[PDB]
RNA sequence: GGAGCCAGCGAGUCUAACCUUGGCCGAGAGGUCUUGGUAAUCUUGUGAAACUCCGUCGUGCUGGGGAUAGAGCAUUGUAAUUAUUGCUCUUCAACGAGGAAUUCCUAGUAAGCGCAAGUCAUCAGCUUGCGUUGAUUACGUCCCUGCCCUUUC
């Protein structure tokens, strides 16, 4: 394609198909756990996370929001970062690149796998304490929160930047290894619920 | 006066310290021109303003 | 009457003005 | 170096 | 030195006593000046 | 007699009120808004972050609201209270003195939110009657005869003392317990229009530099 | 039809500053090493050798964008926060930059005020844009 | 293990210029109440 | 005269005026090529209609966008919305209506904010 | 602590003041805490770096005791330290490198090790041999 | 192993504690078998939950 | 912590030998594993890139990512 | 030669590992900007650490800070009552008490 | 440290000296010579900030922190070596996320960021307005607490 205003080749390669940051495909990503299928949304591809959509209007409008945008929103936190979504999307871009580097698997699949794995399946409520089941929406929300907070606390006072620590945390959550903070908290919660079962 | 904002203004040489201002807040004052006013509040810095 | 008047449940310190104005009120009477 | 029953300094 | 504006009134115990005497005295005969449905 | 602006709906349509604050309110002002909501039975507190006066009034007028209450502060000390009546005013501004919040009381308890009885006293002048009419119509009409809650506005030298009391009818007397807050509100400006319209005609304003201001009465 | 506006800002500025430094005809004041460029700045430029050339390139490019620009507006544009209340930049540096640029003939004194991009400077900036584009 | 002595005051007080400033605040407040 | 259409896109205080005329696929924003938009990370947000609808429809037109007001993100949104609405208007005026319907279907399926303004 | 200056309340030194407070003065003896801290701190295991001391004040205040600390053995300067600790919330070393005594947020569990065995001293409970008990407990865990 | 159960009815007026909802779920493995469970998060019908235990019967949690 | 501030010969050899092995290469990785200063890591990463030992994936001023060639 | 982990300049110990500017800032009377100007006049590369310095560089910096004017350091760049007030306050307090 | 770089609400000089573009001088602050504007017209696109890109630094109470203090260069009066508001350098403290407890908060909302006016109440690094970036979670329940409504039972 030739235009009076020159356009890069990658732009027509994206014209062929929509890819996140023009580098990742949404075609092959699948949620393995059936229960989480209709709360982790990856079917609609997006070039960039930033959407400025309305998802707080209705109770379950959040489910339709793309998972990557939810992760970016959860990344920007703690006051000193509030209002800075551009940095959040930049850090997520770097994190996806790091994920692809460490493991050749598609990074979006890694994110989905980490979210699925770290979701708490059973928790406790006060009555003493008694064990109760968790709605999948709460599973997704708690998974995102735990992943993000673990990644943040890892690099709070360390040379590691947010991109590398977040990538490592997602990796370890995806593999299911206990190294990931979120997996530790999930296992602790399930154990506590089992005790009060 | 030395600093003026429409009705509001800052005055100097009435008082040597803000302590003197404190005793005279709400005091009725006027210009030679006859414009009336009030001592609103002592400025912390400088003393007397 | 007094018990159910926390402003004069009990009020937090420094909320009232009575002890100040009253004490000076006696002084103004003396002058 | 404090040792045994030696007490912390008194000023 | 002259004052320009009325001073802020102070809530002394006597003022509260007078006002509450008024409130009680009003409620004794049920003298309420309240809005009535048309 | 009821004012022309309120005469059409006087006693017909229950007032709808929105209580709000200035941009970036302090915690105390946010607290102070809360009891003002609790003060008026039909009030709703609205967070004003970045809202615009043309936008706020236009949205409120669309929703069918009756009155809008906005609060100003100075270092967490409530300072002013402005009441604007829709759809075309009037707008009354007040200054709050010696404000005493219920948060200042330990173990205070919860309020009762029945339609309260209203007490207006020492309002004699024509301007005073206007103030009564404006304040009178914030509340719901036809309070129950056994309604246990009474709100009093006492005019003392142009300073309207505001208190909130709950009573009980005993065999030999009635005993009232104030619930708070305590604050004195003085009218200092009144416009024939919404608070947004800065150009609305001023029905009345407080002259403070006139020589008789120190001894002058208005209400 | 290459123009300055067809090239990325950072690329054009860096390349054009390099071109000035190689050219060696740009007068640089003797105090460049001892100035902070602004009151808000805490310490002076790190790139002592070439920062003046880079500022010259930036000023030239803005003058290309905007037909007439003066010292005060350059001061505001190159100013930053020191509460912090957006202190303006140093006027002496901007004035010396303008004087040096009009010495080169890149810019020149504007009627109606300010400086206009000189036609010689016009073709020059288009040229450096051209080499950058490859 | 290392041993370090604790640092503390024999009598705890919760320089003179600050003490001067504190009195100014007290005197200012008292003067304010009298004037009103 | 040369066929041309004009559209206005808006978000917050940012307002973008887009002129779309017959041409040779020349797209410019604030007088600059679309490829130099900043911030770079949101550049693809500007590219959205271009890559969604395909560059072939653009090769026969020139597009000029002027943006004022608001912040960078709001300006980006104004640009993308103005581009989309200008293309729809041009295909309405000087092209058959089936193409207009397909364009509108594509844009609405992807993101409705491209066409309908979102006033907060 | 209570202002008279702030002084640690004592069973013998102060009797009228605690009566005004309405607290039973029998349970107003910080020397028992003093004596324990002395023996715990002076025990060889503390010198070996295998012991940390936690203090749950009757009011609910939880205090961190760094093993490196050296509390005074005189009861008066013992009290002078804790009035400083209770009000300042922490104590700094003479060399100013580490906070020996620090107040910490309740509950105790979050500060305790992930794998730990918990026991109390109970006169009514069965009598055991400490040496055998610790031996039969695992190694990675803590007591 | 964890079972999967789809919500078929969101029960109301259960006296359940705030933040917990008593629901009826049908096991995916056997549609006929139905069990009452208690959920901690926002829950709606046609949603699938993971049951760690398929034997316990839900009881009001005050 | 005492991070090496100067590139001495055995560290220079250590960088060249090991950095091909790491799948993921960045400033933090060099600091953590080789115990070298951050500034040297940035210089080394620019250095290693010129010989082609490491290939760039993305270049951002604050964060740089690299892989074995 | 061997990197100098520690150095003695102007009767002050400076760590080798720190940069020249931020190592010399430790010297009393020497700030970040003053050290930077001294380094520039000394023609010493700022990117170098303190230990990489040669002896001629060190003595050049020495003669720099001891002789700033001689090397064209800018002049603008280079470097009871309370008791009476207390007594007046006491007198005022006493008078106010006398009124009160 | 450089480079990129975008708002809105407003204010502004007659028998005066207000907003001030542009030119020159000054490291800066500021000075100086002119100029447009009684104002949708000139200051002003108020080229605001935060924010983005490229670089230095690098887990070290460190290039974080700027309290306290010293020395100078200027403005304002006024005639004192008096203060006043700015800039330059040096000095470089506590502070390593904060107990018991406690307050508020549901969408352009919490939160971050600056610009403007001090227009009879209040406000002077405080009030109000304006604009920029912009979230997590809930949006279900009377189980606990509290407040109501109905039984013209
Ligand atoms: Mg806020
Ligand atoms: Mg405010
Ligand atoms: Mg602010
Ligand atoms: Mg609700």
């Amino acid at each position: 394609v030739v235009l009076a205003t020159p356009i890069p080749e990658e732009v027509q390669q994206a014209q062929t198909e929509i890819k996140l940051f023009n580098k990742w495909s949404f075609e092959e990503v699948e949620v393995k756990d059936a229960s989480l299928v209709d709360y982790v949304q990856v079917r609609q591809p997006i070039f960039v996370a930033h959407t400025a959509g309305r998802y707080a209007n209705k109770r379950f409008r959040k489910a339709q929001c793309p998972i990557i945008e939810r992760l970016t929103n959860s990344l920007m936190m703690n006051g000193r970062n509030n209002g800075k979504k551009l940095k959040a999307v930049r850090i997520i871009k770097h994190t996806l690149d790091i994920i692809n580097v460490l493991t050749d698997q598609n990074p979006i699949q890694v994110v989905v796998d980490a979210i699925t794995n770290t979701g708490p399946r059973e928790d406790t409520t006060r009555v003493r304490r008694q064990a109760v089941d968790v709605s999948p929406l709460r599973r997704v929300n708690q998974a995102i929160a735990l992943l993000t907070i673990g990644a943040r606390e890892a690099a709070f006072r360390n040379i590691k930047t947010i991109a590398e620590t977040l990538a490592e945390e997602l990796i370890n959550a995806a593999k299911g290894s206990s190294t990931s903070y979120a997996i530790k908290k999930k296992d602790e919660l399930e154990r506590v619920a089992k005790s009060n079962r | 006066p030395y600093k003026i904002f429409k009705n509001t203004a800052f005055i100097k040489d009435m008082f040597s310290s803000a302590m003197e201002v404190a005793r005279f807040e709400g005091a009725q004052i006027k210009t030679v021109s006859g414009i009336r006013g009030e001592i609103k509040r002592a400025l912390s810095k400088p003393e007397g303003h | 009457r007094e018990e159910f008047n926390p402003f004069e449940a009990v009020g937090k310190p420094g909320i009232s003005k009575q002890i100040g104005e009253e004490q000076r009120k006696r002084a103004f009477e003396a002058r | 170096r404090f040792k045994g029953d030696d007490d912390i300094p008194y000023k | 030195f002259d004052r320009t504006a009325k001073p802020v009134p102070v809530i002394t115990s006597e003022v509260t006593e007078s006002l509450e005497d008024m409130i009680r005295r009003r409620i004794q005969d049920s003298n309420f000046d309240d809005l009535q449905r048309r | 007699q009821v004012d022309d602006e309120y005469a059409a709906t006087s006693g017909i349509m229950d007032p709808r009120i929105i209580v709000t604050t200035s941009r970036d309110p302090s915690t105390r002002l946010s607290q102070f808004a809360k009891e003002i909501k609790l003060l008026f039975p039909n009030a709703v507190r609205l967070n004003r972050g970045n809202y615009v006066m043309p936008n706020l009034v236009d949205a409120c007028k669309k929703s069918g609201t009756t009155d809008l209450v906005v609060l100003h502060e100075h270092r967490g000390v409530p300072t002013s209270l402005t009441i604007s009546h829709f759809p075309h005013g009037p707008t009354a501004q007040f200054s709050l003195h010696n404000v005493v919040m219920r948060h200042d009381i330990i173990n205070a308890g919860n309020q009762s939110e029945v339609n309260p009885h209203l007490i207006f006293d020492n309002f004699t002048t024509a301007l005073g009657k206007r103030v009564v009419c404006i304040l009178k119509h914030l509340f719901n009409a036809g309070p129950k005869k056994d309604s246990e809650r009474v709100i009093t506005f006492a005019n003392r030298g142009d300073f309207i003392s505001v208190r909130q009391h709950v009573y009980v009818r005993t065999r030999e007397g009635v005993e009232i317990a104030e619930v708070g807050p305590r604050f004195e509100m003085r009218l200092f400006e009144l416009r024939l229009g919404t608070l947004e319209n800065k150009d609305a005609d001023v029905e009345w304003q407080l002259r403070r530099f006139i020589r008789t201001a120190n001894k002058k009465d208005y209400l | 039809g290459v123009s300055v506006r067809d090239v990325a800002a950072q690329d054009f500025i860096n390349a054009y500053a390099s071109f000035l430094q190689r050219q060696g005809k740009l007068e640089v004041p003797g105090y460049v090493d001892i100035v902070k460029t602004s009151s808000g700045n805490e310490m002076p430029p790190q790139d002592a050798e070439g920062w003046f050339y880079k500022r010259a390139a930036s000023v030239a490019r803005h003058i290309y964008m905007r037909k007439q620009v003066g010292v005060g507006k350059l001061n505001k544009l190159y100013g930053g926060a020191k509460p912090y209340k957006h202190i303006d930049a140093s006027g002496s540096i901007n004035r010396k930059v303008l004087q040096a640029l009009e010495k080169i003939g890149i810019v020149e004194i504007s009627p109606k005020g300010g400086r206009r991009i000189s036609e010689n400077g016009q073709r020059d900036l288009d040229r450096i844009a051209a080499q950058t584009l490859e | 293990i290392p041993t370090h002595a604790p640092k503390y005051e024999e009598n705890f007080n919760p320089k003179m210029k600050a003490q001067l400033k504190k009195e100014r605040k007290f005197t200012m407040k008292e003067i304010r109440k009298d004037a009103k | 005269a040369v066929p041309s259409v004009q559209t206005f896109g808006k978000k917050k205080s940012a307002t973008a005026v887009a002129h779309v005329k017959a041409g040779k696929g020349l797209i410019k924003v604030n007088g600059s090529p679309i490829t130099l938009v900043e911030p770079e990370i949101l550049r693809f947000k500007v590219y959205e209609p271009l890559l969604l609808v395909g560059l072939d429809k653009f090769s026969n037109i020139d597009i000029r966008v002027r943006v004022t007001g608001g912040g960078h993100v709001s300006q980006v949104y104004a640009i993308r919305q103005a581009i989309a609405k200008g293309l729809v208007a041009y295909h309405q005026k000087y092209v058959d209506e089936q193409s207009k319907n397909e364009l509108k279907k594509a844009f609405t399926s992807y993101d409705r904010t491209l066409l309908i303004a979102d006033s907060r | 602590t209570h202002k008279i200056k702030y002084v640690l309340l004592n069973c013998d030194d102060h009797q009228g003041l605690l009566k005004k407070m309405g607290r039973d003065i029998s349970e107003a003896r910080p020397d028992i805490t003093h004596q324990c801290l002395l023996t715990l701190l002076d025990s060889p295991i503390n010198k070996a770096g295998k012991l940390q001391v936690y203090i749950q004040t009757s009011r609910g205040i939880l205090i961190e005791v760094n093993p490196t600390v050296r509390i005074p053995r005189t009861f008066k300067r013992f009290s002078g330290l804790m009035v400083q600790l209770l009000h300042k919330l922490s104590i700094r070393s003479v060399n100013s490198e580490e906070k020996l005594l620090k107040v910490i947020k309740n509950p105790i569990t979050d500060h305790l090790p992930t794998k730990c065995r918990k026991v109390t001293l109970s006169f009514d409970a069965p009598v055991i041999r400490v040496q055998d008990y610790i031996e039969k407990l695992d190694d990675d865990e803590s007591i | 192993p964890v079972t999967l159960a789809k919500v078929i009815k969101v029960l109301g007026r259960t006296g359940s504690r705030g933040g917990v909802t008593q629901v009826r779920v049908e096991f995916l493995e056997d549609t006929s078998r139905t069990i009452v469970r208690n959920v901690k998060g926002p829950v709606r019908e046609n949603d699938i939950l993971v049951l760690m235990e398929s034997e316990r019967e839900a009881r009001r949690l005050r | 912590a005492q991070h090496a501030v100067i590139l001495d010969q055995e560290k220079y050899d250590r960088i060249l030998k090991e950095v091909p092995t790491y799948r993921y290469v960045s400033v933090s990785v060099l600091v953590d594993r080789l115990k070298i200063g951050g500034s040297l890591a940035r210089i080394a990463l620019r250095h290693l890139e010129k010989e082609g030992i490491i290939k760039p994936i993305s270049k951002h001023s604050k964060q740089a990512i690299y892989t074995r060639a | 030669g061997s990197f100098q982990h520690i150095l003695r300049l102007l009767n002050t110990n400076v760590d080798g590992n720190i940069k020249i500017v931020y190592a010399l800032t430790t010297i009393k009377g020497v700030g970040r900007r003053y050290s930077n100007l001294v380094c520039k006049k000394a023609d010493v590369d700022l990117h170098k650490r303190a230990g990489e310095l040669t002896q001629e560089e060190l003595e050049r910096i020495v003669q720099i800070m001891q002789n700033p004017t001689h090397y064209k350091i800018p002049a603008w760049f280079l470097n009871t009552l309370a008791n009476n007030v207390e007594s007046k306050l006491r007198d005022d307090l006493e008078r106010l008490k006398k009124i009160r």
